[PDB]
């Protein structure tokens, strides 16, 4: 696959629909610790290990520590080079009638933060709740969610549980609801929004270009949609560390962070 | 528990 820098650069320019897939690496490139893959720890456990409805049934106060934790270390953490030229992209084509989404696994909403506005977040987001009881989703940046949560989430080992009352953990304020909420983020073992995986059909669908950014093209998620605009023709380009792009087929590959990388491409 |  082509690095040249210079012919992604002559598509760039013609490009009037492009998907950008946004994997773990720029969240990464921004600090965000995602407890996964090797190292990756909150006390003893990884995001297998607590992401999970079987974890959230059986012990729904240490998964809120554990998500508690997660939303308030967001408070230290700012986009990146590769979020912001993401989001110059779109808004500079967007005054052109141009088009730019951005399909991201990440739930920190950094895109967000940086100024992206169409935005499909498949995997959900800290920052949203959904009632176990009714349903409803809704937007949370109180810090913290709730007041027994103040102070807890510690990520060190050692940390005992905080072992609080379901009752005081976050609860759904509808009129007349009051459930146990969790959050709006997927879970191992858990479907995806059939209605965001609609939204992305649609986008690979019509893209003339798409891009897949920290992460390989040959897993997931971008395994499930670069395949498919690759098969109708329309080129797609890697921006991602590894140094062995580990696939053929796709047009371009382009070594290093992101925030390197793509500032240059997008400008 | 896997990869989502
Ligand atoms: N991890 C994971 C979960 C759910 C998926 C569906 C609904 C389809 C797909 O694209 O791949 C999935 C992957
Ligand atoms: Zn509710």
């Amino acid at each position: 696959p082509s690095s040249s820098m210079a012919d992604f650069r002559k598509f760039f320019a013609k490009a009037k629909h492009i998907v950008i897939i946004s994997g773990a690496g720029v969240s990464a490139e921004s600090g965000v610790p995602t407890f996964r893959g090797a190292g990756g720890y909150w006390r003893k456990w990884q995001a297998q290990d607590l992401a999970t409805p079987l974890a959230f049934a059986h012990n729904p106060s240490r998964v809120w520590e554990f998500y508690h934790y997660r939303r308030e270390v967001m408070g230290s953490k700012e986009p990146n080079a590769g979020h912001r030229a993401i989001a110059e992209c779109e808004t500079r084509l967007g005054k052109q009638g141009r088009r730019v989404v951005v399909i991201t696994q990440n739930i920190d909403e950094l895109h967000r933060k940086a100024g992206t506005k169409n935005l499909l977040e498949i995997h959900g987001s800290l920052f949203k709740t959904r009632c176990t009881s009714c349903g409803v989703v809704a937007e949370n940046y109180k810090s913290p969610i709730c007041p027994a949560l103040s102070g807890k989430g510690a990520p060190e080992p050692g940390t005992q549980d905080a072992s609080i009352p379901v009752e005081k953990l976050p609860r759904c304020e509808e009129a007349g609801c009051g459930g146990l909420l969790r959050p709006h983020v997927v879970w191992f073992g858990e479907n995806l929004d059939p209605a965001i995986l609609e939204e992305v059909d649609r986008e690979l669908a019509h893209c003339d270009l798409c891009l897949v950014v920290g992460t390989s093209s040959v897993v997931y998620p971008a395994a499930m949609f670069a395949p498919q605009v690759a098969a109708r023709g329309v080129p797609v380009a890697e921006f991602n560390t590894e140094t062995t792009p580990a696939t053929n087929r796709f047009r371009f590959h382009f070594q290093g962070p992101c925030g390197t990388t793509l500032p240059e491409a997008l400008a | 528990s896997l990869g989502k």
